[PDB]
């Protein structure tokens, strides 16, 4: 509670958030991102949550064209608990409410859905969201530069056998 | 992704001006979206960001405009471990044997009965971080094997750093939020303010080794391949501790690239090196920035750039949607030349036709010219020693140019070549009148939109990466929001789009209303005064709360 935002949108619907704090202005953020990219959002936190082979099975891959189960081994790996909750703790309270914000304008628009801009309306995978999605999401981003591009070569790590 | 920003004595107003094009996916997690935040009082920031992020990525305010493109720094390194004689789970530091830590996770996988099954998977980690496997290059045997330290692993200011930046006045103070908290992990920023500042930096998050340390400490082998490489069983090859930096193992700030000028800065991938060749960025760690050649998107800017003539937002604007395939001005007058030496012969008839008539360009009219330059320029790619002039370093905008068609080896290969991609388009199902925008589109439901731009290694400063799908090429990456940024004296006045639209929902009413207009390269006002956003007749609002 304490979430507020004003929303206006122009011409092919960029919106503009207006709010008188962090909370506020997440929540608005949220809320418009909802109602335009729900379902991608959806996909992409599964992905980040590595949950991908527990909805889609083994045959699929993410939108990062990564084979589900190795894509899903190493998100678990990147965002473990301990993982995500010292990135939180590192936070500041001005970036802890934006996110929070963020989350519960999302799940405001989830509870309203009917359908109107949401393909995916009825799937298991979309659900409300919570800050430690966003952390998930944001650590995705972060290694895109460094151990995310060894995504494969990380599961792929074995060591020898008895070999010639 | 292209960043160009102009300052007060090059700009045609004498005040600041930036053109933001990045080139990113066109779907997924790197999904752009535009968003206007305000705090009224203390926030007021426009632009848009990636998917899950409360903060503007690439945007503008009241006095400045900034944007990213990915670098070519190091944000990580390898290690190579020497592995324990006796024992392959165990590797050496400085002479000791130190254990490999086993990490287990477990998964849920939904099999082909609808139930779900556990799977564990074990991790292997060492001091560094975890051990990574490229088959055939970077292998685990009994000798050596590889891990991997991210620098990222510890940003955990990346969020605060952009919500920083939003709130950043300008270039100046840019700058010093930027330095001061070093939060960005894996870009380049460009900025341009209305005072006329033109500003870049190479200022992000980048494994520190004292100079010393660097000779004995790289793998010579892997850093010559452009691998951050690093000898993992030496304590004194850890990354190097400055009580300056931000983070400890990261390099300073003071250390890192920076260009400050008034006329203009520039960036299209490559190293901070000709940002401005007026003013060369040099004497920078390895995994900083380097002295290689640059590409042929900023060699396609600089010749645009370079210069005592006054730049206009039109003339910026007009560098994305000209479509020039700049690659060719290198290869196809040479190649022409073969053409007409050859025309006795029929296997090259049509190929050289299709290139004589060819526009030079990636436009939607642009002829199946630019599909046979695409697929002649592949392997040309591979040919050893065909340039006419080589990279001269003393000439490092101006070469390579040319085919040497004065060696015979050389032109026996060129014109093979040119026969195979030849053959190769006419294998393919295209019909030869067909032109560029009837191949190249985005799928929107069942149809599809004609898209221009070409990949940005043949120069196309309006970059755009497509995949054969059924008969056509789809688009998966490239162009994707477009900022033009000047600062009239009535407030910022900001152009552009957003290539893919706003939503990746086929129900949406934004899922193709700006690909529609990216397709006729129409670019739009973004407003961002209340008197903008009220003159806007389509404007409507929702107020919210909980
Ligand atoms: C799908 C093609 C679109 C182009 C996306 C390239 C951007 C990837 C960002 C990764 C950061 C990095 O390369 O260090
Ligand atoms: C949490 C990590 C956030 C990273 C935001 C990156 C924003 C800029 C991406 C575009 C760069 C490019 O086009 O080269």
């Amino acid at each position: 509670t304490g979430l507020a935002a004003d929303i206006r949108w122009t011409a092919y619907g960029v919106p503009h958030i207006r709010a008188k704090d962090e909370r506020g202005l997440g929540y608005g953020i949220g809320y418009a991102y909802a109602r335009d990219n729900a379902c991608l959002l959806a996909e992409e936190i599964v992905t980040a949550r590595g949950e991908r082979a527990r909805y889609f099975g083994s045959e699929g891959k993410s939108s990062a064209e990564l084979d589900n189960l190795p894509s899903d081994i190493f998100y678990a790996w990147l965002n473990q608990p301990e993982a995500l909750q010292a990135f939180w703790q590192a936070q500041t309270p001005a970036v802890r409410q934006l996110l929070e914000g963020y989350a519960a304008g999302f799940n405001r628009f989830l509870r309203e859905a009917d359908g109107k801009t949401t393909s995916c309306l009825g799937q298991p995978w979309l659900r409300a969201i919570a800050t430690d999605d966003l952390l998930r999401l944001t650590r995705r981003l972060l290694v895109e530069g460094g151990v995310g591009q060894f995504a494969d070569a990380l599961v792929a790590a074995a060591p020898p056998g008895a070999e010639k | 992704s292209n960043a160009i920003a102009v300052g007060s004595e090059r700009s045609a107003d004498g005040k600041g001006m930036l053109l933001a094009n990045p080139h990113f996916p066109w779907n997924g997690a790197m999904r752009f979206y535009q968003m206007h935040l305000t705090i009224p009082g203390r926030l007021d920031v426009m632009g848009a960001s990636l998917p899950g992020l409360p903060v503007v990525n690439i945007g503008f305010s009241r006095h400045l405009a900034w944007t990213h493109t990915v670098d070519t720094s190091s944000h990580f390194t390898l290690y190579r471990l020497a592995l324990d004689p006796k024992d392959p789970r165990r590797y050496l530091v400085d002479g000791r044997s130190l254990p490999l830590e086993e990490k287990s996770v477990a998964i849920e996988v939904r099999g082909a009965d609808g139930k779900l099954s556990r799977v564990e998977h074990k991790v292997y980690q060492s001091i560094y971080g975890p051990l990574v496997v490229w088959p055939g290059k970077l292998d685990w045997n009994r000798s050596e094997a590889y891990a991997l330290r991210d620098a990222n692993l510890e940003n955990t200011r990346v969020l605060q750093q952009w919500y920083s930046i939003n709130q950043a006045s300008d270039v100046a103070d840019l700058r010093r939020r930027v330095e001061a908290l070093q939060g960005i992990p894996w870009v380049n920023t460009l900025a341009a303010d209305e005072q006329g500042n033109a500003l870049y930096m190479n200022q992000s998050v980048v494994p520190y080794l004292k100079p010393e340390l660097i000779p004995a400490c790289a793998i010579p082998q892997l850093v010559a391949e452009g691998l951050p490489a690093l000898q993992g069983q030496d304590s004194r090859c850890a990354w190097s501790r400055d009580p300056a930096a931000a983070q400890a193992g990261i390099t300073p700030a003071a250390q890192l690239p920076v260009l400050l000028r008034r006329d203009f800065v520039q960036n299209s991938n490559d190293s901070a090196w000709l940002t401005n060749p007026a003013s060369p960025l040099q004497g920078f760690s390895p995994l900083v920035s380097q002295e290689k050649p640059i590409g042929p998107r900023a060699r396609y800017a600089l010749s645009r750039l370079q210069g005592k003539q006054p730049l206009e937002a039109k003339t910026l604007e007009e560098m994305v949607t000209a479509n020039h395939v700049f690659s060719a001005d290198q290869v196809l007058p040479d190649l022409l030349r073969l053409c007409r030496d050859n025309q006795g012969e029929k296997s090259l008839a049509r190929a050289c036709a299709a290139l004589a008539q060819w526009d030079r360009g990636a436009n939607l009219d642009s002829g199946s010219g630019f599909v046979y330059f695409q697929r002649f320029m592949q392997r040309f790619a591979e040919l050893d020693g065909a340039w006419k002039e080589p990279f001269d370093a003393q000439r490092p905008l101006d070469t390579p140019q040319g085919i040497a068609l004065d060696r015979p080896q050389v032109a026996t290969q060129v014109r093979q070549a040119l026969a195979d991609a030849a053959a190769e388009v006419e294998k393919s199902g295209i019909p030869d009148g067909a032109r560029w925008g009837d191949l190249q589109v985005s799928t929107r439901g069942q149809e599809r939109i004609a898209i221009p731009g070409g990949d940005g290694h043949f120069g196309v400063y309006n970059a755009i990466q497509s995949v054969r799908k059924g008969d056509h090429l789809e688009v998966v990456g490239g162009t994707s929001y477009i900022q033009l940024v000047t600062f009239p004296e009535e407030g910022p006045k900001a152009r552009g789009l957003l290539a893919f639209s706003q939503s990746s929902d086929p129900r949406s009413p934004h899922y193709r209303d700006q690909t529609e207009l990216f397709s006729r390269q129409q670019w739009q006002t973004l407003p961002f005064s209340d008197r903008q956003i009220d003159a806007d007749p389509q404007l409507q609002r929702l107020s919210i709360r909980e």
